[PDB]
């Protein structure tokens, strides 16, 4: 169902944040992942609010990695 | 898309160039010398296949570097041979699973001497590989570079002779 796809979106978003904080991806790949995960959410019909929270956590992670 | 070396070291995906440290194990054959078989050195997977399928190709402009800069040869990519330096984009490999898969790449060098060889120090740059990711949800791509570094001291033969 939908919630299974929402759990997959959240897990992939969390893994992207975790990998970026660990330094195992660069910010350019994080932005690629963020864009691709938004496309996944839209094409799978996921609730906008979940896309918004996932995007907000990813944008904060990208901003921190930029700073450092 | 995420990858690791044979000793568990995570290969950073993107950013600047990533430095990948691998063991070179040269082999002399008629008219073609193996430099390094990356399929024993680099293992890749899709960490979140439920969300997106990763398609990865080797891009044109991939070539030897360092003390091997002026040499050409062949790259074996997923069971087919291609000129190296690459002049076209290779076919794609699909990552749709958390299963680690060997990266099906090996580099060969065309003999250009009778018995010569180049000394490779550990920490020497050997090759500069250009990769490209695409996916099944948008038309975007992501290009990134792997600097291949030698992890061992070894002689790379440039001719038809084993070095003892």
């Amino acid at each position: 169902g939908m919630a299974e796809k929402e759990a997959a979106l959240t897990a992939a978003a969390d893994g992207t944040v975790a990998a970026l904080a660990a330094g195992n991806i660069g910010v350019d790949y994080a932005r690629y992942r963020r864009k691709a995960l938004v496309a996944y959410a839209k094409k799978e019909g996921l609730p906008q609010a979940v896309i918004d929270a996932v995007t907000a956590r990813l944008d904060a992670a990208i901003a921190a990695a930029e700073a450092a | 898309f995420a990858c690791k070396t044979a000793n568990g070291t995570a290969i950073p995906i993107g950013g600047g160039s990533a430095n990948v440290y691998v063991n070179l194990a040269p082999a002399v054959n008629v008219g073609q010398n193996k430099v390094v078989d990356l399929s024993t050195q680099i293992f890749c997977h899709n960490d979140y296949p439920e969300t997106i399928t990763d398609y990865v190709t080797l891009q044109r402009g991939s070539a030897y570097g360092g003390v091997l800069s002026s040499f050409s040869g062949t790259v074996k990519y997923n069971g087919s041979s291609y000129p190296f330096p690459t002049t076209s984009e290779t076919p794609r490999v699909v990552y749709n699973s958390r299963t680690d898969k060997p990266w099906p790449v090996a580099l060969y060098l065309t003999p250009v001497s009778s018995a010569g060889g180049v000394a490779i120090k550990a920490g020497s740059l050997i090759a500069v590989l250009i990769l490209r990711q695409t996916n099944n949800y948008n038309s975007d791509d992501f290009q990134f570079v792997w600097n291949i570094y030698a992890n061992n001291d070894v002689v790379v033969p440039t001719g038809g002779h084993h070095h003892h």
